[PDB]
RNA sequence: UUGACCUCGGAUCAGGUAGGAGGACCCGCUGAACUUAAGCAUAUCAAUAAGCGGAGGAAAAGAAACCAACAGGGAUUGCCCUAGUAACGGCGAGUGAAGCGGCAACAGCUCAAAUUUGAAAGCUGGCUUCGGCCCGCGUUGUAAUUUGGAGAGGAUGCUUU
């Protein structure tokens, strides 16, 4: 019959071989993702705090400059780069992880819930590096991290940790150390 | 499903049959992880620039401060006034 | 012990004072970049290593952090004033200290450091 | 051997190289020692006037009397 | 026939285009005419070769001067417009490229420079 | 014929049937050349014909491959 | 951050994660062209390592090599004919370096770094554009990469006394009748 | 329905680059046989010749996972002696270094493993009135700081542009 092009057919395969292999369990906790409802109010939350474009950051320069020709507190934003979020695991600032589920050298955060779990910080798997690149003016984002916020809604980004450790990580907790896939039937 | 697709999975996964163990997929003991970390892997001083404004930013400002002496770049207009203006 | 082709690498000498020559010219082109100074820099007394000439010192590399600190010199200025730094060698003892800060020390006492402007 | 033979039968010039050579073999400016070098004397010579070291390091051969300036 | 070189250099470009039209024209005439009896018409067939010789360098000259002074501050200039050098000497790094250093080495040859010194006999 | 007209080196060497140069190998892009054979290397070297470009070298560099004019030039 | 991490367990090859990902990795290549350009590095620890900026003018090319032997043995290492194949391929790139990424029971696969000497990006930076001198055209066909230094023997010591600087101007040297003129 | 991301392609799109020559010297790969041993096969010839690939005015090597056993030396290269010594060998033919010592020349450095996180501070292009404006690369990491005979951070008081 007719004949699919190569790369098409390596996609699917890839799909294919993912899927249906005995993943370890450190791959496999990736399949098990956030809801629509969670990832929604985690990412208004992340909307309320963006960080800066690059035409906003020069434009505010531009305002203490001529300010000066002519009083401020510490900024609070979304923390974002993979050594930069691991730094901030690791010394137990980060208060909400968020880590991507489609890292195609997919090594680079294997590790992370497992750190997470072992430093006490909350974590979720969130679909889409594209979405995390939206937050953060860049292309893709592998992993995001919260760690302080303005005043005005600490107690959400409290119930927003509350609702991740009663609503993902409990649901993932007896699936996150079984090996995943199979042909079985 | 197809036969070209689990001939594909068998194959990958006779490439990954330890046929040498009992149990070759056993379920993950977290004998590491279960216990937490209360303190900071990193006993290093933070840098007094974690808690003092930003000096790259600084001399950012004063070199748009010298541009703006110069003539070089146009000053500061608030939004409203380059809308009415255009 | 002419087994092999000795004939197509034999090596004659008939340029030997036309490369001492040459040698001279380039002593004398540092001496000319380097028009107050002198062409060498200093260089420490150290020890022959083994037992057979245990008995005699020779010129080392360079001097010891600590034989500079000792003397007064900074690490940062001494290859700048003609002053050679071995990072390498230790002391291990207290002669050889002793005897290469004395040659720093005189080294210092006939030196004309000139201002940087 | 046979490019030499076609530039000695050829009609165009022989390009002549001038012997600049890469460093300059005594010192000038408007300083202390560019106007007390003599071009006739050697770095021993020069700097036995002047009252300097050349050499700070071990005499390497026998020097003419009065040489003064290898250390 | 003979022209001077500096009267050419005074004139424009459609008066050196009139003078290499007519020389050209001469040239052809006389080439046809010059198949019998050949006498003194072979010297003046020389000096009017020479003479559109003479008149194409003027032109090309100043069609090139122009071109140059039309590209003077655009960033690309045709391979007609170029330097030659060697290939080699096109390929190496440039002088502002070659003497770029690191910031750590710029800090320590401008707090520790080489110093001037004399070891006294 | 054994051998024809070659385009490169202008012998009656390149094989009619082969279509391969005998002195240069004309198809390959390299020209044939052998350590074994002195002469043949001295017969085809840099020097033996016309030199256009290679002779002007010597006396560019000779001026520091210097481009412009000099002053007072009309 | 996560290059130490990444570093640890790249230390941990027959590992189930490392495992798994290897031989998954390694049907999707042996299905591609012999040498490809990679996006980005797979081991992304390893070539930073060695060199490997995410700037403009560096390139990753994976490329497969045949193992085995040529019982006369290649002394040539593969991964020394990875990095020719794709020197040839990119003709125009300098090959920085590169490393082993996967084996399989006929192949063994490496990534090469290579640097672009003509961009902009590169010649401007003083940590790189020693590249772009012409002396470091094609460092993999005269043995100036890592596999070529491991290979021509050029360590310090006693061991390697014939070839640390140079097998054959060692011989040359050894080898070589030195008269004077006052014998 | 629409818009990202990722991956794989097309374009006589814009800017570039490689090929060939030369090859005395240099860096690799590959690699003989005659001959000697009054025969000859181990050996020698020779890690040579031929063949293939790749540079420059030099190349290569190079700042110790080194030498040493010392009262220690101190990146690399080359000359002299070491020394026809050690070592290996139908222990025959023979093969055959290196440390130390004297000299020539000397010069040291850049990264990866750190969170700038109180602000990607970095860079390639295009447009230019040439002064500063856009798109892009990049957080799966571009600047600064640091490179283990080190270093960082605070404090401190001098000294440097
Ligand atoms: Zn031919």
């Amino acid at each position: 019959m007719v004949k699919w092009p190569e790369y098409i057919r390596l996609q699917r395969q890839k799909k294919i071989l993912r899927m249906r292999l005995k993943v370890p369990p450190a791959i496999a906790q990736f399949q098990y993702t956030l809801d629509k409802n969670l990832a929604a109010q985690a990412f208004k939350l992340l909307n309320k705090y963006r960080p800066e474009t690059k035409q906003e950051k020069k434009e505010r320069l531009l305002r203490e400059a001529t300010a000066i020709k002519e009083v401020s507190k510490k900024p609070y934003t979304v923390k974002y780069g993979l050594n930069h979020v691991v730094g901030l695991i690791e010394n137990k600032k980060a208060s909400l992880v968020l880590i991507a589920n489609d890292v195609d050298p997919i090594e680079l955060v294997v590790f992370l819930p497992a750190l997470c779990r072992k430093m006490g910080i909350p974590y979720a798997i969130i679909k889409g590096k594209a979405r995390l690149g939206t937050l953060v003016h860049k292309k893709t984002a592998a992993v995001v991290a919260i760690t302080e916020v303005r005043s005005e809604d600490k107690n959400e980004l409290a119930k927003l940790i509350s609702a991740v450790k009663e609503g993902y990580l409990e649901k993932v907790e007896d699936t996150r150390k079984r090996w995943g896939g199979g042909i079985m039937g | 499903l197809s036969r070209d697709e689990l001939e594909l999975i068998r194959k990958v996964q006779q490439g990954l049959i330890p046929d040498d163990v009992e149990d070759p997929y056993p379920d993950t003991v977290e004998w590491f992880t279960s216990v937490e970390e209360k303190m900071p892997l990193s006993a290093a001083p933070e840098p007094k620039r974690r808690f003092i404004p930003s000096k790259n930013e600084a001399k950012q400002i004063m070199k748009l401060v010298r541009a703006i002496r110069e003539g070089r770049i146009l000053p500061y207009k608030p939004p409203e006034e380059r809308e009415r203006e255009e | 012990h002419f087994r092999k082709h000795w004939q197509r690498r034999v090596r004659c000498h008939f340029d030997q004072p036309g490369k001492k020559v040459t040698r001279r010219l380039a002593r004398r082109a540092k001496a000319a970049a380097l028009a107050p100074r002198p062409v060498d820099k200093l260089r420490p007394i150290v020890r022959c290593p083994t037992v057979k000439y245990n008995r005699r010192t020779r010129l080392g590399r360079g001097f010891t952090l600590e034989e500079l600190k000792a003397a007064g010199i900074p690490r940062l200025l001494a290859p700048t004033i003609g002053i050679a730094v071995d990072h390498r060698r230790k002391n291990l003892s207290e002669e050889s200290l002793a005897a290469n800060v004395q040659r720093l020390k005189d080294y210092k006492a006939r030196l004309i450091l000139f201002p940087r402007k | 051997r046979e490019l030499q033979k076609r530039k000695r039968r050829s009609s165009r010039p022989t390009i002549r190289m001038p012997n600049r050579r890469k460093k300059a073999l005594n010192p000038a400016g408007n300083n202390i020692i560019a106007k007390s070098w003599n071009k006739k004397e050697t770095l021993s010579q020069n700097y036995t006037r002047f009252g300097l070291v050349a050499k700070l390091g071990k005499a390497t051969g026998g020097t003419a009397p009065g040489n003064k300036a290898l250390l | 026939g003979k022209v001077k070189a500096g009267q050419l250099w005074s004139k424009n470009k459609e008066e050196l285009t009139k003078i290499l039209g007519e020389l050209k024209t001469e040239l052809s005439q006389l080439r046809i005419q010059k198949i019998s009896s050949s006498g003194a018409k072979l010297n003046k067939i020389h000096d009017l070769r020479k003479s559109i010789a003479r008149v194409l360098t003027v032109i090309n000259a100043k069609q090139r001067a122009q071109l140059r002074l039309f590209y003077k501050n655009k960033k690309y200039l045709p391979l007609d417009l170029r330097p030659k050098l060697t290939r080699a000497l096109r390929r190496r790094l440039s002088k502002e490229d070659a003497s770029r250093v690191l910031e750590k080495t710029k800090k320590r040859l401008t707090h520790f420079p080489q110093r001037k010194y004399a070891v006294k006999a | 014929k054994t051998h024809g007209l070659c385009r490169r080196c202008g012998r009656r060497s390149l094989h009619n049937q082969k279509k391969v140069c005998a002195s240069c190998g004309y198809p390959a892009a390299k020209t044939r050349k052998y350590n074994w054979s002195e002469k043949a290397k001295r017969r085809k070297v840099t020097g033996t014909g016309r030199m256009r470009y290679l002779s002007t070298v010597p006396r560019r560099f000779k001026n520091g491959f210097r481009t412009g004019v000099p002053k007072g030039a009309r | 951050g996560a290059l130490k991490y990444l570093e640890e367990l790249s230390k941990k090859k027959q590992s189930d994660v490392v495992r798994f990902l290897l031989r998954v990795r390694c049907w999707e290549y042996r299905q591609l062209n012999v040498i490809h350009r990679a996006s980005r590095p797979s081991r992304p620890d390893k070539a930073r390592r060695l060199g490997y900026k995410a700037k403009q003018g560096y390139v990753i090319y994976r490329v497969r090599v045949r193992r085995g032997g040529r019982q006369l043995k290649y002394q040539r290492s593969l991964r020394a004919t990875a990095e020719e194949r794709v020197g040839r391929r990119c003709s125009n790139l300098r090959v920085l370096n590169s490393y082993w990424v996967n084996q399989d029971s006929t192949y063994k696969y490496y990534e090469v770094i290579l640097v672009d000497p003509n961009h902009k990006a590169i010649r401007r930076d003083p940590r790189i554009n020693w590249i772009c001198n012409p002396v470091h055209k094609h460092r993999e066909c005269r043995g100036l990469t890592s596999t070529g230094k491991k290979s021509r023997g050029l360590n310090k010591g006693h061991r390697f006394n014939k070839t640390r600087a140079g097998r054959r101007k060692t011989w040359k040297r050894h080898n070589t009748l030195s008269l004077w003129r006052y014998r």
